[PDB]
């Protein structure tokens, strides 16, 4: 049985019906009750059960969290959304032997979109004497998650030379920071005058240049 | 009903490693324990249960080669043994207790088995320095193994606008994370800032001065 | 009917199922009243080369 | 796309497996299939389709050559490698238009490490009524392929008269061979007195000089 | 599927060569053509593709101005016209069928394409006599142009230890190359050694005798 998990990416705000549905290729249905089973795991934490069966709820979990549904289509609903669901949730069945989960939905809660602070750090000397550069393309305090960043090497784009780093949701800021580190060999960072960042957000009206030259 | 288990095994390549399961608060002896598999932000896969009084043994058809499952009820404990180690094996194993008719009900912690033929290593710590409203500055952790590093500034005298990424795994089989924050412009001529990075595996305790 | 099929594919012969094989070689129906029979043929079907 | 060829020179004895590693800036998968592809050259042959796909086995290809990996990374591996299997190696892309090919491995058969046979050999008289002077130093079954060779004029290094050509590996020997050509006006020849060859190879504990004086 | 072309076309610099890829056991029409460039010994370009029923060329970047493809269903056979010769273009080129979602897939045996302005000229050969267990000896070809060198020794009556290696293009724009062996020192003396040089489109047949 294939669990396939409709919105697994969902942002709602504060106090907002939030909806997780997962649909099932084969009835989990079987001896008239319903073995599709929600879990929830919070970040740094095992995956804890919330609904056991179509609806009835785990031990220890609020009212908030509502299963629903039956055959192979069911959906959880935590209307009085709150921090503390800020996690990931998965849909798993227990009708066949082999246990199989869904692709997990990454909870978080919403806030108004966000400009980015971006920045750019070029290699340190004792990085340089080391023959390697990193250059780093920072993005401060930007909502939502969906970001671009676009290294230019002397109005060159760069392909497969550049990793992200994205920290998660704020407890407080609820505003994202993301890293890009440009890796480069010492003698090909010395070849190029111009090092420039490009950014594509929704909170821009165009895409920010930010650059700086090799000293 | 809690839940023991090993912690955070390392192991080369074609290796096998053994992971402990300890029951606590029920018989051990009435439900049957499960075993499942988690990549690091990634899906659940279950991996295969064993029931304790009756050794007997299900496993996933992909876990059913590399996998085994032993129990012990004199000690109320546990094994998975895991068999000729890859890189697509690293990952954070679960152990946990039937309950509620679901499979896995009652997940214990969590081990992270950790393949590689990298070694223990020492965090190299590059000051990312301000460029020449709010400056940024910070440091650049680079070919660590394994995780974690701890980073904090002026040995957490600094807490505000700092930001921690994740570290990600290189091509070249190790680690490296930035630690970066936002600061006053016009802290930059008198504040000193420092950098101090913890690698208990390498035991390197590294503080770098970061100027303009 | 009947066919051949390689073996990690056999997952996909089912109702509702998403795949090469059930996508665009052999769809069952999500009705589907019925069994399906699959035995692993390596020494009949795989030849020397 | 830019596809980087990891060990793109190759040595591993015979019933031992052999990995060539493809890495590539974009990904090469599309429509779910893998568009990476591996070729074969045996010297003065056309290249030959080896795996066209991730993994699928071109025609008349054996079970020893085996393709995996997928997205950015994909690897070639020869476990039970026997003698035909001495050829260069290529990676290919066939995902986006302009097909790029990779740098290329040459597989090449392990042996003992062995000494070279070193020789030193003046010009021809009839050679030195040309007006020419070629000064050449054999080096005869040796292994692997590094050697440095050095000419020295009267105790002079000399850089930018010298040519290098190295044959192919013996059939049966499996020992590379050297020679090195030192090519001058015999103005030049006839106004020094010793000429030599130093040899720096890794299976000489010390380099090995050979010197002759003129005439 | 066998492909067969033109062989060893030799230009000046600024002219223009046409090769010919003759299709055999298909349609010729079903797959398209493609034109990959090869320098000896070294990485692979592809060059650019031509549909044989629909005259749509597709050109890499490098090669657009220079190249053009041409196909002719009636005798089935493709044509490569390149312009404005450099010496960068010395290659070997290929003809290959798509096939297998391969863009080159089913290669043909090859062109050998040479720019130059030289001219056809006899080699120049110094027997290596051993200088004064096993001793060296051999000859030298210098000053030969173009390829290749039949090297033989004795009439093929020696032919355990020779190496005949390959030649290096010199700055004048010729070729030499040394063909070396180790004899046995009884038969320095007593046996003879000769050295036969062959050069085809020059026609030099040429017996050099070594003695110490």
């Amino acid at each position: 049985i294939v669990l396939t998990q409709s919105p697994a990416s969902l942002a709602v705000s504060l106090g907002q019906r939030a909806t997780i549905s997962c649909r099932a290729s084969e009835s989990v249905d079987n001896y008239g009750i319903s073995f599709m089973n929600w879990f929830q795991q919070t970040p740094g934490q095992p995956p804890k059960l919330l609904i056991y069966g179509s609806s009835n709820q785990g031990s220890g979990v609020p009212a908030r969290f509502s299963g629903s549904g039956s055959g192979t289509d069911f959906s959880l609903n935590i209307h009085p959304m709150e921090e503390d669901d800020t996690a990931m949730y998965f849909c798993q069945q227990s009708k066949e032997v082999p246990y199989t989960f869904g692709g997990g939905t990454k909870l978080e809660i919403k806030r108004t979109v966000a400009a980015p602070s971006v920045f750019i750090f070029p290699p340190s000397d004792e990085q340089l004497k080391s023959g390697t550069a990193s250059v780093v393309c920072l993005l401060n305090n930007f909502y939502p998650r969906e970001a671009k960043v676009q290294w230019k090497v002397d109005n060159a784009l760069q392909s497969g030379n550049s990793q992200e780093s994205v920290t998660e949701q704020d407890s407080k800021d609820s505003t994202y920071s993301l890293s890009s580190t440009l890796t480069l060999s010492k003698a090909d960072y010395e070849k190029h005058k111009v090092y420039a960042c490009e950014v594509t957000h929704q909170g821009l009206s165009s895409p920010v240049t930010k650059s700086f030259n090799r000293g | 009903v809690q839940l023991q288990q090993s912690a955070a095994e390392l192991a080369r390549p074609g290796a096998s490693v053994k992971m402990s399961c300890k029951a606590s608060g029920y018989t051990f002896t009435s439900y049957t324990m499960h075993w499942v598999k988690q990549r690091p932000g990634q899906g659940l896969e279950w991996i295969g249960y064993i029931n304790p009084t009756s050794g007997y043994t299900e496993y996933n058809q992909n876990f059913k080669d590399k996998t085994t499952l032993t129990a012990d009820k004199s000690s109320s404990t546990a094994y998975m043994q895991l068999n000729s180690l890859t890189s697509e094996d690293s990952a954070v194993y679960y152990c946990a207790r039937e309950g509620h008719r679901v499979g896995p009900a009652y997940w214990g912690q969590g081990t992270l088995v950790t393949v590689s033929a990298a070694s223990t290593k020492g965090p190299s710590v590059f000051p990312l320095a301000p460029s020449s409203g709010t400056a940024a500055l910070g440091c650049l952790v680079k070919d660590y193994f394994p995780e974690p590093v701890t980073v904090s500034w002026n040995s957490g005298a600094l807490t505000s606008g700092v930001h921690t990424f994740p570290a990600v795994l290189q091509s070249s089989g190790l680690y490296s994370l930035s630690s970066v924050v936002t600061v006053p412009s016009s802290s930059l001529g008198t504040q000193t800032y420092i950098c101090n990075v913890n690698h208990k595996p390498s035991n390197t305790k590294v503080d770098k001065k970061v100027e303009p | 009917d009947s066919f051949v099929i390689r073996g990690d594919e056999v997952r996909q012969i089912a109702p509702g199922q998403t795949g090469k094989i059930a996508d665009y070689n052999y769809k069952l129906p999500d009705d589907f009243t019925g069994c399906v029979i699959a035995w692993n043929s390596n020494n009949l079907d795989s030849k020397v080369g």
